[PDB]
């Protein structure tokens, strides 16, 4: 027992406890990830849900998760996906945008804000990204103003 | 689903691993469909266990690479938060995070992997995240708290199923300190 905490602790997952390979575990993400742009939500949502536990450090099982929830309109429940994952990728920009997104949803502008905010910072700094830099900085007046108008 | 841009990737058996992944929070619900109390314990277990080392010496061996990479994200997700605690920058580029999250990287400086384990597992949802997304119209909201307690509660069962109990006790320490740092 105090083994396998050490080994949990030290950062090991459910997969490889269970010898789940690379593979078998990239072909679950399809499935989900398949699931999801198929529109069935509530189905992916439950493949995210064990890929999240087979790995909890997968950031993209979290942002799978999150988004699943936030077409399911469970708003508050995707922050909560998309704040781990964050700290799973901490240079991510998809999760602070998606959570702020949610946020906004919820009239939570001050929030909602620092989503946008964050989200555009860090999808600056890489160039590939300038599409999604640019609908923060949108997103975040959009806050802006409607924070002003309350 | 057109709203969030997940990486792209790269039949039974998907089933098997479904039902690998969700067999620790199965148990839980199962188990606590009782009268377990505690509920509010006299030093949390024995737990009871009711109902091999050279093995993970392998393993831990095999996935090295993994495992570094997974502690360096615990590393800089602390660091990343204790800069952010001491600059006035806090609630700007962080102010998004919710509660529960944020208390998950409090269990992490308590309990690292351990923490992350049961924090993961509360967000994930399992047992009673059904009934909370039900939960989802309705009056004032103390409703809230209570439903964060009974996921805790859960995550620590499972994980005393799914790992030692010792890792589920050690969880329990860490998501108690985590919630009086977060005080």
């Amino acid at each position: 027992e105090p083994a396998i905490e050490a080994f949990l602790q030290d950062g090991g997952t459910l997969a490889m406890l269970n010898d789940v390979s690379t593979d078998t575990l990239e072909q679950l993400y399809t499935l989900g990830f398949n699931q999801y742009h198929a529109g069935k939500h509530d189905e992916a949502h439950k493949i995210f849900q064990a890929l999240c536990v087979l790995d909890h450090y997968e950031a993209r099982f979290f942002l799978g998760l999150g988004a699943c929830r936030q077409a399911l309109g469970q708003f508050r429940l995707a922050i909560d996906s998309y704040s781990y994952g964050a700290m799973m990728d901490l240079q991510e920009p998809r999760f602070p945008f998606h959570a702020a997104e949610c946020l906004l949803q919820l009239g939570e502008l001050e929030g909602a804000e620092s989503g946008f905010h964050s989200a555009q910072l860090l999808a600056a700094a890489k160039p590939e990204l300038a599409e999604l830099a640019a609908r923060a900085g949108i997103m975040l007046e959009v806050v802006k103003t409607k924070k002003d108008m309350e | 689903g057109q709203g969030v841009v997940l990486p792209q990737p790269m039949q039974q058996e998907l089933d098997q691993l479904r039902k690998t992944a969700q067999l620790g929070t199965a148990n839980a619900a199962k188990l606590l469909g009782s009268s377990t109390l505690l509920n509010k314990l006299a030093f949390a277990s024995p737990e009871e266990f009711e109902i091999k080392l050279a093995d993970l010496e392998r393993i831990r061996a095999e996935n090295l690479k993994k495992i570094d990479e997974n502690q360096t994200k615990m590393k800089e997700a602390s660091e990343a938060a204790d800069k952010a605690k001491k600059s006035g920058l806090a609630s700007k580029i962080f102010g998004w995070i919710s509660a529960i999250a944020s208390m998950v990287i409090g269990a992490i400086l308590i309990a690292t992997g351990v923490g992350a384990a049961v924090g993961a597992m509360m967000i994930v949802g399992g047992a009673v995240g059904v009934a909370n997304m039900a939960i989802q119209q309705e009056t004032m909201k103390v409703l809230g708290p209570i439903m964060i307690a009974a996921e805790i509660l859960v995550a620590i069962v499972s994980i005393a199923v799914t790992f030692g109990a010792s890792a589920a006790s050690t969880a329990m320490k860490a998501v108690k300190f985590a919630t009086q740092a977060a005080d």
